[PDB]
């Protein structure tokens, strides 16, 4: 007798409607029997549906960023742009423009944003995990014409919260595969899409659910979005970490949510600051702050070992040289600056995914007929870039010193010393003549100096993608001087001053400004 | 009760 | 009539107001009907649920590390692990943040140390390999059925073969497990067939894997310990200690009449098998025991079977594989370099000749790119150092060069080897012998510098298997001479160099 | 049992019939079935697909240049071709309905568009993203035997409008 249920719910006309008829259909039949099971079946997830249960929302700002600025560190354009969005909410109340999307390297804190955001706001979390989406009746579900048959898992969530304006997490809308049975895209499309969230139509539920109140939010590893999706979408761009604010993450949030996990009261342990400067430039490779977890939980755990098999020292702790100890030996080590000038050598930036790195490049020009070898792992861009450096080398090879006579006489070979990692991109150019008029005129080049850029044929200097982590990779290992282009300039206002304090950047127009600064001997 | 195979 | 076992378990309080709700229905039915039946199954499918009865779980870990140590001989860093999740074990009493999950190649024991942690933690082992109540009768959910088989509230769970579990098909998705692997939807699991919320905290999960092929809402909660292949000498005893007494007793052999000696096993594992794990070894050790079994029923007159590296012909058929050795009867113009594999390290010697000619280059041995640019650079090296090494500098353009690496059809490919084959470019030039006795490894870059390699410790085993005494490493490779077992140490004359200056003065016989 | 529902969607005569025949086939089979399931599925996707029902489109001119012009800005050419069909149309009753491709470079103003078109011509408006779209069970659907098996896209877009004049925006065909 679930007819006081119905009305209880406060459903409406077509969810009244279908389960007054459900009901009574139930009623005339049978217990116990698979059919049963699927009517009943339809009744209780026709109660579990949050219909009328709405959270209050907050809309404050102050409280707002008091609160985002803890559980994190240093995402200030971000929190400035949710906190943008969250000043846009007080005063429309439903947004009708595009969805927050989170975009950055694997390892910085997206989900936690989620959560974060939802704990801002006033509205309950909930994550809807991809990647393993392959159906587009994964999420709008499938009809009733099966034995088995139960919702996609949008109204399943929605059914767990039990409220009617969440914050869902779109977690990878990246990653999912490729071998698709319908168009899931289409689905996350019309979850998305302002028109046609007052009207969504559940293949279970066969029902109109009102998702005009859902506040979506997004991640993302890359841009590989499906096409409907992308315009509806609004991009905040987390960007990559330095080695103090990882150390400022380990040190405020991390730490504190390990030593409790694993119950470290105050007097047992104490990892000193070198030790995770020592994680960061040793142990771990990543974006993030991922591998700092693992580091650390691993390395709490091991002095929680210790402290139980031990019973004499009551007070561990590590300071940067006790890790070989705990943590093993060392996984990796980053480029670094070379400690004298050397004649062919010239250090580059480089930009990966996971973080800037140095880029070491060798040439040598020995005596021989004139054949020029490009070797580790270069892209075709790369030697592209490369035989413009050595035509701008044979244009101005007079005024140089150089014998011109050089492509018939002189053999080049040009190497990349990490012959197995693949390596592309014009933003090595003006490092590549640098190297091949000091390999030319026998000038050494100053070992304290890195240089990025894009060389063209009449010497000037296109601009580059990413200075921030080539940048970082330049503070890391030692150098002192970069040479970047100058239209990369503006760049230099979104860098933080520790960089700026402690490097000298020289912005640069055309190759003579490059080679009169990064060699030794005047040109 | 009985059984019936769908494709 | 059942009211005496529903209290006699004492189960919860909202289960038995359910139970008993079924009790007080079950009052007013007939007894023969099946719909009956499915009342007392759903009643039986309850008062089997472990709702008490925790097995203690032991705190110590002197006797939890002889105890992971009698059936598992060198798993060492994984039992590290377990100590230590045993140790905010004892004093976290719930630890409910990620999962251990055990990533290796088979053949190793990631399966049976569910067994080893099963009776080291002291707890009951349920085992899971991944790879509603109605009227025709339904059986609880595999979670469920694990636990009240077991009968325990606080049961090990393995999830195996996760890398096998998700294929690509429609199967199980990922929500029905991370809800089980998740710390706060445990507290209330609502099982479809009983729909009573039953508790996961305080239930240990271990999951094993043969790679990182996990699904995304799983590898967040799965701590990746790497199970790296086994040295010869681990084979050796696991052999000789865990692998012998089984299978004499899965074939009822006494001990009187079988001995299987060690050259035996030694001959199984470098001429007769190729693998990362045990599990070959064991097709060959039982088929030699069954062998031997065969061999005393068939004749009445021999009684003991002695079995030696000698008469491994005699069984087992011929020596499938071979490894290479040191080729220390002469020292010639070829170097001998070392090469990296998952089934373990191999010899790698290589080969030039350099004949008068126009200066062509040939490369030969299905050699990778990466491969054939290292020989240009070591080339480049040699043409950049030709004056002091005492080689005419015209031999770009008088002398063709060839490259040859002896094992063809195996493709080959790799940053390292660059200063052997630079050092076989200066000794083929020069005329200046390479040592026999000296293996190499090493990455060359155009200043004469050497850079890292990786998997050093099987470059060593390979080196002292093969009769080197002398290897040279790189300078940076240092650090990983700090997980070498002694014997290869006190064997082995490692000698870190940086240049190509500190390889030639050692690896060629004459001075240069 | 629901002839009351085919006889209130006023079908065609094919349509009417086969409906009707399923229905008649329904009343001799057994409830709680799993054909009879199907039958009731394929029944209660033929009552919500529009057969009759036809919005009244506008004739006036001036007041759909009005409009177009105020939702946008100088696309001359297709409210031009907008201004063809509306004066076309006031001279006949039913024209079939032109299949336009609108080819152009991002953020020119497309989908906009097929909204101004939409609200100015008196259709009714709905879009299918025809990106992602790589197999023909998007378009044509599955037969009944199978077990998730729907009219396709284009039907349940007909059906989610529920008339017979709309305006599909077929966004995105080069993806
Ligand atoms: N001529 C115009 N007058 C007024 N608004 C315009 C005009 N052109 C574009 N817009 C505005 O630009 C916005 C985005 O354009 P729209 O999404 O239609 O681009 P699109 O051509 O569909 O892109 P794509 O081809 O990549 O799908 C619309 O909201 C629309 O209001
Ligand atoms: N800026 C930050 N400040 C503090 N903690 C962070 C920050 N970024 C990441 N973390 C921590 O690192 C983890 C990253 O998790 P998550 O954001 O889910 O990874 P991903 O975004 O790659 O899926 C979180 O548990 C979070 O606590
Ligand atoms: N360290 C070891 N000591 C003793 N036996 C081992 C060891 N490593 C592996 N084995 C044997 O090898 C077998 C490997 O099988 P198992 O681990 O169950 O399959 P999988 O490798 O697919 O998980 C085990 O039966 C075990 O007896
Ligand atoms: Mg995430
Ligand atoms: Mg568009």
């Amino acid at each position: 007798a679930l007819k006081r249920k119905i009305e209880a719910a406060k459903m409406p006309k077509d969810a009244r409607e279908k389960t007054e008829a459900e009901l009574q259909k139930l009623k005339m039949m049978s217990p116990m029997s698979a059919e049963a099971t699927v009517v009943r079946g339809y009744i209780d997830w026709m109660l579990q549906v949050p219909w009328n249960s709405r959270s209050k929302v907050k809309k404050d700002l102050v409280k707002a960023q008091e609160v985002l600025d803890t559980d994190h560190y240093g995402l200030e354009r971000v929190k400035d742009r949710i906190l943008e969005y969250l000043a846009v909410q007080s005063r429309v109340s439903k947004i009708k423009g595009p969805i927050l999307c989170l975009v950055g390297p694997p390892g910085v804190g997206k989900t936690s944003l989620g959560q974060s955001i939802a704990k801002a706001t006033g509205r309950q979390y909930v994550r809807m995990a991809l990647g393993g989406v392959r159906d587009e009746a994964e999420i709008r579900g499938h009809r009733r014409t099966y034995i088995g048959s139960m919702p996609g898992k949008l109204i399943q969530k929605m059914a767990k919260v039990g409220v009617k304006n969440p914050l869902f997490l779109l977690d990878q809308i990246d990653k999912m595969a490729s071998d698709m049975r319908g168009d899931p895209a289409s689905a996350l499309l019309e979850v998305l899409d302002p028109e046609q969230n007052v009207a969504f139509n559940d293949h279970y539920l066969e029902v109109d659910y009102d998702l005009s109140d859902v506040m979506f939010v997004a991640t993302s590893n890359s841009m590989n979005i499906p096409a409907p999706l992308l315009d509806r979408m609004e991009v905040i761009r987390l960007s990559g970490y330095t080695e103090d604010e990882k150390l400022n993450i380990a040190k405020q949030h991390l730490l504190p949510k390990q030593f409790e996990r694993n119950a470290i009261k105050k007097g047992e342990l104490t990892i000193d600051d070198s030790a995770i400067m020592s994680i960061i430039r040793y142990y771990t490779r990543e974006a993030g702050v991922r591998s700092l977890e693992r580091e650390i939980s691993k390395l709490c755990r091991k002095a929680v070992k210790n402290l139980l098999m031990d019973k004499t020292v009551k007070h561990i702790e590590i300071n940067g040289d006790n890790l070989k100890d705990f943590l093993g030996v060392q996984k990796v080590d980053y480029g670094r600056a070379d400690t004298e000038n050397r004649v062919g050598q010239v250090t580059g930036l480089a930009w990966t995914e996971v973080g800037g790195d140095l880029l070491t490049i060798e040439t040598a020009c020995v005596p021989g007929k004139g054949k020029l070898t490009y070797t580790g792992s270069l892209g075709e861009v790369m030697q592209e870039s490369i035989q413009a450096a050595l035509t701008v080398v044979r244009a101005r090879a007079d005024k140089l010193g150089i014998n011109p006579d050089f492509y018939e006489k002189r053999d080049i070979h040009v190497h990349v010393p990490e012959g197995a990692t693949p390596k592309d991109g014009p933003s090595a150019g003006i490092a590549m003549c640098t190297a091949l008029v000091s390999c030319l005129t026998g000038n050494p080049v100053r070992a304290d100096v890195a240089m990025t850029g894009e060389i063209t044929l009449r010497g000037l200097v296109l601009p580059i993608g990413g200075l921030k982590e080539k940048l970082l990779a330049a503070h890391r290992g030692g150098i002192k001087v970069v040479l970047i282009p100058d239209d990369n300039k503006r760049d230099l206002e979104e860098i933080p001053d520790n960089v700026i304090a402690d490097l000298e950047i020289h912005p640069v127009k055309r190759i003579d400004d490059v080679l009169a600064i990064a060699l030794e001997h005047p040109a | 009760a009985a059984a019936a195979a769908a494709a």
